[PDB]
């Protein structure tokens, strides 16, 4: 669960403040932490009466 | 047109709205709508 | 009289006694029926009515006095407390005659209600009629002798109020068994919440014995898609699953080659679909091979028209 990615420590962009991180776009383009999500919708016919 | 495929018996077929959910040869009630042969285009990025 | 004998009833008037005038209760024999009423009592002699048609013109029929009364219907009166008593027993005439050889088929309550129409109660009220001999007859020594006298009293009380007059036949009853798929569906429905729910009182037992007869005719009738596959799915019928196809196939084919005009009898038009798919498949099998003859069936029901009747009855 997770990936081994490269991190450096500094204050370069000023955006790293306050629980924010700065990301390499090249790794994202190559697919670092790309993932697949799947959602199952369940549906069914119902019986209002016996034949309805 | 609307093709259907069996569970694991690999039976390929097509139900209509006249029959219950039942793989016609294997007698398997877990059937699956066969995928569309139609092309899907991607962006590769 | 019923609507199947309306013209018949006018016919014997015309042929036996032309002097008797006659008028049926229809458009001929809202004002038009009132001009029909004009001189239907002086000029008009006998008025005919269908036993559905009285409550179409009852506003101007039950009011004036009447003479002799004939009702050719002894199974659409039965027990009291119905629209029957509402439009019938309010007539004003001692003369009251019912023409039916099957008045007693369900219970003596029907007997009391039929005796009410003719006589004003030579026996007693409905509570009196019940408390007199209802239970003793059913339960029944300790019953017989006292019951014997209490019943012969009734027989002598009502006997001069209703007349009584009466090749070979073979009655073979076959006792077939429930098949394994039938026994499975029988136990499944047997142990379910709906049966107890019916028993306690929220529903009626009439809807729980109609579905357990629905499975005995054949397994494929307790399906929720009944209408959706009745006449458009040639597997809905099937054979040998009902527990009765084999004693149907064999028994009917023993007459098919023997040339015996036979009667197939059902009660539901839903099972007719299954027995009709079955016989069409029998026809297909016979026609594909040789030395056979088409089965040639037909189905008649309320869906058809009153006009057809005799025609098929004749063909
Ligand atoms: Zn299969």
């Amino acid at each position: 669960a997770g990936q081994n990615a490269i991190v450096a420590i500094a204050c370069y962009s000023g955006y790293n403040q306050e629980d924010s991180m700065i990301m390499n776009q090249s790794s994202i383009d190559r697919g670092l932490f790309r993932s697949l999500f799947f959602r199952s919708y369940m549906d069914q016919e119902k019986r209002f009466g016996i034949s309805i | 047109g609307v093709k259907y495929t069996c569970g694991a018996c690999a039976h390929n077929f097509s139900l209509n709205k006249s029959d219950p959910v039942r793989c016609k040869e294997c007698g398997h009630r877990v059937i699956y709508k066969a995928r569309t042969k139609r092309m899907i285009q991607f962006d590769a990025r | 009289c019923p609507a199947t004998v309306l013209r018949q009833w006018c016919n014997e008037f015309h042929r036996w006694w032309p002097p008797l005038r006659v008028v049926i209760l229809h458009a001929i024999g809202e004002s038009r029926v009132k001009e029909l009423i004009d001189s239907v009592f002086t000029r008009g002699h006998v008025i005919i009515t269908t036993y559905v048609g009285l409550r179409i013109y009852s506003k101007h029929l039950l009011k004036r006095d009447w003479g002799y009364a004939i009702l050719d219907e002894g199974h659409k009166i039965r027990n009291p407390n119905s629209d029957i008593s509402l439009t019938c027993k309010q007539l004003r005439t001692p003369n009251r005659v019912i023409l039916s050889g099957t008045p007693i088929q369900n219970n003596l309550t029907e007997l009391w209600s039929l005796f009410d129409f003719i006589f004003p109660g030579r026996l007693g009220t409905l509570p009196v009629f019940q408390n007199q001999f209802a239970i003793p007859i059913n339960v029944g020594n300790l019953q017989v002798q006292v019951g014997y006298k209490c019943a012969v009293t009734l027989k002598d009380l009502i006997s001069p109020y209703l007349l009584r007059r009466v090749p070979k036949k073979s009655e073979m009853v076959l006792f077939c068994k429930l098949t394994a798929p039938q026994h499975a569906l029988y136990e499944k429905f047997l142990r379910s919440d709906e049966l107890s729910r019916i028993l306690q009182g929220k529903r009626q037992v009439l809807y729980g014995i109609d579905i357990l007869r629905k499975i005995c005719n054949h397994p494929d009738l307790v399906d929720v898609h009944a209408k959706r596959r009745s006449k458009k799915d040639p597997t809905y019928g099937s054979a040998s699953k009902s527990g009765k196809m084999q004693v149907v196939k064999k028994l009917l084919e023993l007459w098919k080659s023997q040339g015996h005009k036979t009667l197939l009898f059902t009660q539901t038009r839903q099972m007719l679909d299954i027995l009709e798919s079955f016989l069409e498949r029998l026809n297909a099998k016979g026609a594909e091979e040789e030395d056979f003859v088409p089965f040639k069936f037909l189905r008649m029901d309320g869906t058809t028209s009153i006009g057809v009747r005799q025609s098929l009855v004749d063909v």
